RNA sequence: AUAUACCGCCAUCUUCAGCAAACCCUGAUGAAGGCUACAAAGUAAGCGCAAGUACCCACGUAAAGACGUUAGGUCAAGGUGUAGCCC
């Protein structure tokens, strides 16, 4: 049986995304990739820098926004700018997002050496598609 | 000096309401019939048991031929015999005093 | 202050006559023999409950007293009638094909319901499921046919008991009337036994339910002058 | 490597190993398993090793109408930090350890006599908050399945009342403990029966049925006599409202049998107006002690007869020889009259 | 060291169509069982199949394929519980 990005049936009570709720088999089908470049395309160069900077903000994210994020970052390359665009809850205070907003936007342009902009959508709670 | 007074208080209705004292009393032993003599007594030498009896546990319950309404609670309503101390899981030395208290 | 007062003239007035509605005169025992209802079954199909109704086996095919189903059949009817004036909900369960289409169109003619059809298990132990946690179940069940159509006592004449809904029914022969509440002994069989049954019970509940706007009109009436 | 590390999620989801063959059919003697503690429960966003003061973050972002600057907390005010953070979190830890007692029913392991409460509020706004409920057994039931073998689930009895005449009994099943539970408690106030009682405190008759094998002899008893019954009919007559009675069990002791049985005996018993009226004659009660005083407890609601009850000189009755052995002072046994606790 | 503590990713039946919460009913309220369409106690969310999608069609081939089964494979992908090593 395959196992891999499956989250498997339960008794009906564990609430999944709509990125949750997707095998992989539906990438390009029914779901988005979480981030856009060019390194994967015929003729480009550089996949295997994109994807170890992905890794790392992903990582970076979760951390620096800890219990704060309702689901996956979206990562949009253009240039050389970089939006990282997140969608979070609205627990923490206004104060502790714009700080952590300028922390962030700053530390990882200096990082990465290119302008990075972070874009925050709260919601009240964790969006479910389905109850598994 | 006037133990009566306890039973018309507040604190002892709180504790046990319109319920006798030894209400909510279980005895702890092996099996399912018990011994058919309770412990000998609940204060040995200034120290108490781990579970009292319903008279040892409170010391403001005093046996005493005044406190009508304590002994009240140690008499079958309904045929006036005294209940044995398994019937109330008094111990042995708190039965014969409530036993000639009531007496 | 008012309620008391309505619900005295309203709902306990009608209970304190032995025929409120005038159901006797809808039929009699020459009108129930017109229409064959004294036919039951042969005696090789006789359900022992039913001995105390028959009349007697005329070569070995049972009769039905018509005595006694003129005096269960006005106890059944006066029910009827009482329940259709306090509003209650009136259900008509046959699952004789046969009748299918005549005992559907009574009921639509009548402002009742009828269920006819494959009865699926729980309609009423487990309605709440079914139909909604607000469902409000039948007053009272009339049975014009009490067997299956494998010839065993229809689901709904337990199901009815377990959930305290008085029942009426037609018990022939060889039908189980133990779980009724109000039987009638009769052909359930006939065309004219059935038809029959149909318009007494359509009546009553048209009858009824007339008497009871004509008592809050006047009620009505009165208590503003 | 900061890129081989994981997320609480999978590093507990592993370390808990909830999921796995051992699992399945319980195929490994284990008993105190591991549980996962929420390691961001008492951490503050922007507190660090170092003692930091991020303005906006961790302390206000303006003092005195000014705005705040980078400030580092001194050594000792570090340590009192961390300090109180261990201490806080002993707290956590000390607590969660700390219990409430269990009140016990017939024995310190066993469920049976113990309450689980009123059943559920029906949807219709119905409540039950006068019902008490008692569990009766609680049995781990086994099916063999063609693919995952021995399958566990669990059989539960409860009795519910509401110490007034109404009270029913309902088996539960399902998988685990806790739904079966809900099951047989919420569907037993549906099948409830209404059982009579002499003066609110007694059967009104002695009652000998036999339901199936099991055997169960009541006999009707006097204000003060208690309940000398089994201790499942203890249970039973207490949700009944019944304070005085004796009971013998014999033959099979089954407990859904002896419930049903019980059930079904004092819901079959006749009170003494049901008498009056079926035999139009009055009801008298006669006490030793009252001494000869004739007590009408009953009087027949129609017609009362003229003709006095046949007197036979000697009943065609049927005697149980342990009645006759007892009344007789041969009935000698250890166990019987023994001093119990107040039931 | 332990895959017989596990996450992760899989084999296998599967070239299957079943799994199942919550209720309801039957069996005297036992383990258990629940269908007949000219129908007789089942109603069933959800999951899978199916449907859709990819490839050249609506075909085919891919993909998908639940719950479980074999303490199946992997502590040597990485991570990790327990135990062990630290001149
Ligand atoms: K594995
Ligand atoms: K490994
Ligand atoms: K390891
Ligand atoms: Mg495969
Ligand atoms: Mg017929
Ligand atoms: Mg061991
Ligand atoms: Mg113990
Ligand atoms: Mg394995
Ligand atoms: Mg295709
Ligand atoms: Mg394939
Ligand atoms: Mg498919
Ligand atoms: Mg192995
Ligand atoms: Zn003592």
């Amino acid at each position: 049986k395959n196992r891999a990005a499956r989250v498997r049936v339960s008794k009906g009570d564990k609430p999944v995304t709509y990125e949750e709720a997707h095998a992989p088999h539906y990438i390009a089908h029914r779901k988005g990739w979480l981030s856009l470049h060019t390194g994967n395309l015929d003729g480009e160069d550089h996949a295997a820098e994109r994807t170890v900077e992905d890794v790392f903000l992903r990582k970076f994210m979760w951390g620096t926004f800890p219990g704060c994020l309702a689901d996956q970052l979206v990562l949009k390359r253009r240039g050389n700018q970089l939006e990282i665009c997140a969608v979070v809850l609205r627990q923490l205070s206004p104060h502790k997002y714009y700080f952590l907003v300028g922390y962030s936007e700053t530390l990882l342009s200096y990082f990465y050496k290119c302008p990075v902009r972070l874009h925050l959508q709260t919601v009240p709670s964790k969006v479910v598609y389905k109850y598994l | 000096d006037e133990p009566w007074k306890y039973l018309e208080s507040e604190e002892y209705q709180e504790r046990y309401g319109s319920r006798p004292v030894w209400a909510d009393y279980r005895r702890n032993h092996k099996g399912g019939v018990p011994p058919q003599r309770t412990r000998k007594t609940c204060i040995r030498r200034n120290k108490v048991v781990g579970n009292p009896c319903p008279i040892c546990r409170d010391h403001k319950l005093h046996v005493d031929f005044r406190n009508v309404k304590l002994l009240e609670q140690f008499v079958c309503a309904h045929t006036g015999i005294i209940f044995y101390a398994p019937y109330t899981g008094v111990c042995v030395k708190q039965h014969k005093r409530l036993t000639q208290a009531i007496q | 202050e008012d309620s008391t007062d309505f619900n005295d003239k309203i709902l306990n007035e009608p209970l304190k006559h032995s025929d409120f509605f005038n159901v006797k005169e809808l039929f009699s025992v020459r009108s129930l023999f017109d229409a064959r209802v004294h036919l039951g079954h042969k005696a090789g199909c006789r359900h022992r409950f039913m001995e105390p109704y028959i009349f007697g086996s005329r070569l070995d095919h049972d009769i039905i007293d018509l005595e006694q189903t003129a005096t269960h059949l006005q106890l059944a009817l006066n029910f009827t009638a009482h329940m259709a004036y306090r509003k209650g909900i009136i259900l008509f369960i046959s699952r004789n094909r046969q009748f299918s289409y005549l005992i559907e169109n009574m009921a639509r003619d009548c402002g009742e319901y009828a269920h006819t059809r494959y009865f699926r298990g729980g309609m009423l132990t487990n309605a709440r499921l079914l139909f909604g946690p607000t469902v409000r179940l039948p007053d009272l069940i009339i049975f014009l046919h009490t067997l299956n159509n494998i010839f065993e006592p229809h689901v709904a004449v337990r199901d009815a008991a377990k959930m305290n809904i008085p029942t009426v029914g037609i018990v022939d022969t060889n039908c189980n009337p133990c779980l009724i509440t109000y039987p009638v002994p009769g052909n359930d069989d006939s065309p004219l036994a059935v038809h029959l049954y149909c318009r007494l019970f359509q009546t009553a509940i048209t009858r009824a339910k007339e008497k009871r706007q004509q008592v809050e009109a006047l009620y009505r009436l009165q208590g503003q002058k | 490597s900061f890129f081989t590390k994981l997320t609480a999620d999978e590093l507990w989801k592993g370390a808990l190993a909830e999921t796995g063959a051992g699992a399945k059919k319980g195929r490994g003697k284990r008993t105190k398993k591991k549980k996962r503690k929420d390691l961001n429960r008492g951490q503050i966003i922007g507190e660090g090793r170092y003692g930091f003061l991020w303005p906006g973050l961790n302390v206000p972002l303006m003092k005195n109408g000014a705005v705040q600057t980078i400030a580092q907390r001194s050594k000792e005010e570090q340590e009192k930090v961390e300090a109180d953070m261990i201490q806080q979190r002993e707290e956590w830890d000390r607590k969660k350890k700390m219990k409430v007692k269990r009140e016990r029913g017939w024995s310190g392991n066993s469920w049976g006599g113990i309450s689980l409460g009123p059943p559920d509020p029906g949807p219709c706004g119905e409540t039950y908050e006068d019902f008490d409920t008692r569990i009766l057994e609680v049995r781990n039931v086994f099916t063999m399945t063609a693919k995952e073998g021995r399958k566990k689930s669990i059989r539960v009895l409860v009795a519910v009342g509401n110490g007034k005449g109404a009270a029913g009994f309902s088996i539960g099943k399902a998988t685990d403990r806790m739904d079966a539970f809900r099951k047989a408690k919420n569907r037993a106030v549906h099948h409830l029966h209404y059982i009579e009682r002499y003066e609110d405190h007694t059967i009104f008759h002695d009652i000998s049925l036999r339901f199936k094998r099991t055997h169960i002899k009541m006999k009707k008893q006097p204000k003060g006599y208690g309940l000398r019954c089994h201790r499942a009919i203890i249970t039973i007559c207490r949700l009944i409202g019944i304070k005085d009675m004796y009971a013998k069990v014999s033959g099979s002791i089954n407990m859904l049998s002896l419930t049903q049985g019980l059930f079904r005996g004092l819901s079959r018993q006749e009170t003494h107006q049901q008498l009056a009226d079926k035999k139009g004659l009055h009801v008298v009660e006669i006490r030793e002690e009252c001494g000869p005083l004739p007590i009408v407890v009953a009087s027949p609601r129609g017609p009362l007869r003229k003709d006095p009850e046949p007197e036979d000189e000697v009943p065609d009755v049927k005697l149980d020889w342990e009645d006759v052995k007892t009344a007789q002072g041969m009935k000698r046994s250890v166990w019987s009259n023994l001093k119990r606790a107040a039931t």
